[PDB]
């Protein structure tokens, strides 16, 4: 019953605008596509098509400082290094010029840990390893 | 920038000084190959003097006379060392007779004239400041309120010429003062003597060594035919040096050409990455001898670059380099100086981001990541801006396979425009 191995998400290594990233929990990211779907005159089945691209994130984790605050809105570089340990081909993401939606100054209750919760968009990719 | 080792009478002595918009005598390179450097309208010039040994300032002592004993009050010398026969004539002035009119001679014709009370200190800052003193200054001896004796035309002396003897120890002195500082090019002033040549590619070799790629601009002796010029170039067979093989004309001297390098280099500096003088016409009137196109293959394949008047004005054959004697792993576009001072420039800039990455990243693969990714986003900016057709810059995983845990090591490999 040959080997097989899940990925598992603690082997995340955000390095966001150059600096690693320790606090971070769940990362998402996904590049949307606007279908652009075309009913042709003729055939009775839609057709659809790339159309223009977009890129959306979205982070959570632990605040340990007010990072994120101060980058405001200015564009970054998120890398995403997702190793596997069975064997050492880890599968790495680059995501080029994020962009903040929202600061998120406080996010704070009485009774629980402080998390930070980030979402934004990138204007493109590139898969610099797998 | 370009570094200029001037063999001249005229300028700073043992020093590396940048020039302006702002020598003047055909003799003196400050001028005879200064207009060379300048009309290739490089955006700064710094400049190094080559002077014997034995050569020093000439200077001039003046004394008072409102005491009925004369003491020395003001001492002229020249801003710069020379023998040059630079007279001072200082004569009473005719309305008011403390007032003294201080005049200044190159040789015999007036270089300056003024007016001053007769306080040494406004004298001897009208002597410096003003504009036409620009080859003399003025030092004060002491403290005083007295008038000068008159004299006539009193030659600075205590000096010698700066072009007294051009040797080899003398003209060592510039490539071991250039160590210091980095310059997109050096071009030797002139002198196509294989001693000195030598000691100029060992010294750039050196300097490569420690990563200062400065651009050596050379060319044959006035006497080298096309056979000595091609034997010299090939001699040499570094990237950085160039070996120009024909002498020019550009109003009145057969500039040989060592001496015509020096507006090669000012070209292939004002030009930058964008501009290649691969068939760039040059302000030169005529160059000879020659060149047919076996002569013009010949001299390019032994590393030459060739000027030649093969069309309505003297044009740049080839914008090539002493390394054209090429090897198989380096393709012909390494052989090219437009290219190589691009690949200077890159190495420099990645000397840069080693500077931003001291080693505060770690040597892992996030580290390892992080640093690859710089340099792709500098070369993206590059592509972006057109530089760059294509590139792909990727660990260099045999040197990091034997690296040690504190070295890393990377390469790059990007390709360029042509222009036919």
């Amino acid at each position: 019953i040959e080997e097989a191995s899940f990925l598992n998400g603690s082997d995340v290594v955000i390095l966001i605008d150059g600096v690693e990233e320790l606090y971070m929990e769940e990362i998402k990211a996904d590049f949307e596509q606007d279908e652009q779907s075309i009913k042709l005159l003729g055939c009775q089945n839609e057709i659809s098509r790339v159309g223009t691209t977009k890129g959306s994130f979205s982070l959570n984790g632990y605040k340990t400082d007010s990072k994120f605050a101060k980058l405001g809105f200015r564009s970054f570089e998120i890398i995403y290094n997702l190793s596997n340990s069975e064997t050492l081909g880890y599968e790495s993401i680059r995501l080029k010029n994020c962009r903040l939606k929202k600061l998120p100054l406080i996010n704070s209750k009485a009774g629980e840990i402080v998390k930070i919760e980030v979402e934004g968009s990138f204007r493109g990719y590139d898969l610099l390893n797998e | 920038r370009l570094a200029m080792p001037i063999r001249a009478n005229w300028g700073d002595v043992g020093k590396v000084v940048t020039i302006k918009n702002d020598g003047d005598d055909m003799n003196y390179s400050a001028f005879k190959l200064g207009k060379l450097a300048l009309l290739g309208n490089v955006k700064e010039l710094l400049l190094y003097r080559l002077v014997d040994g034995n050569q020093k300032k000439g200077t001039l002592t003046l004394k008072d006379t409102t005491e009925n004993s004369a003491k020395d009050v003001i001492k002229l010398e020249t801003k710069y060392p020379t023998a040059r026969n630079f007279n001072v004539t200082i004569k009473s002035n005719l309305v008011d007779s403390d007032k003294k009119d201080f005049i200044f001679f190159e040789n015999t014709k007036q270089l300056f004239s003024s007016s001053i009370k007769g306080t040494i200190d406004e004298i001897v800052l009208e002597i410096n400041s003003n504009l036409d003193n620009e080859y003399v200054i003025a030092t004060k001896v002491a403290d005083s309120d007295t008038i000068l004796a008159n004299v006539v035309n009193q030659a600075l002396e205590g000096g010698n010429d700066g072009c007294t003897s051009i040797t080899n120890e003398s003209y060592l002195k510039a490539l071991e003062e250039f160590e210091r500082y980095s310059f997109d090019s050096f071009v030797l002033d002139g002198v196509a003597d294989e001693a000195l040549q030598e000691t100029t590619k060992a010294w750039v070799a050196k300097n490569k060594e420690l990563g200062k790629d400065i651009l050596l601009f050379l060319g044959g002796k006035t006497e080298d035919n096309i056979k000595q010029i091609n034997d010299k170039s090939k001699s040499f067979n570094d990237e950085n040096i160039v070996n120009v093989g024909s002498s020019a004309y550009y109003e009145n001297i057969k500039y040989t050409p060592s001496e015509v390098a020096v507006y090669i280099a000012a070209l292939s500096v004002s030009k930058g990455i964008t501009g290649s003088i691969c068939n760039a016409k040059t302000i030169f009137e005529e160059v000879e001898p020659r060149l047919s196109q076996s002569e013009v293959k010949e001299c390019l394949k032994s590393g030459t670059l060739v000027l030649d008047f093969d069309d309505g004005d003297v044009i740049i054959v080839d914008d090539v380099n002493t390394f054209k004697k090429y090897v198989d792993d380096k393709n012909e576009a390494m052989g090219y100086i437009s290219n190589i001072m691009f690949i200077n420039t890159i190495n420099k800039d990645t000397s840069l981001k080693r500077k931003e990455f001291v080693g505060k990243i770690f040597n892992d693969a996030t580290g390892q990541t992080t640093v690859i990714c710089a340099l792709k986003k500098y070369f993206e900016e590059l592509m972006s801006q057109g530089i760059i057709s294509e590139f792909n810059v990727d660990i260099d995983t045999e040197l990091q396979a034997t690296a040690k845990a504190d070295e890393f090591y990377w390469k790059w490999d990007a390709v360029k425009v042509d222009v036919m």
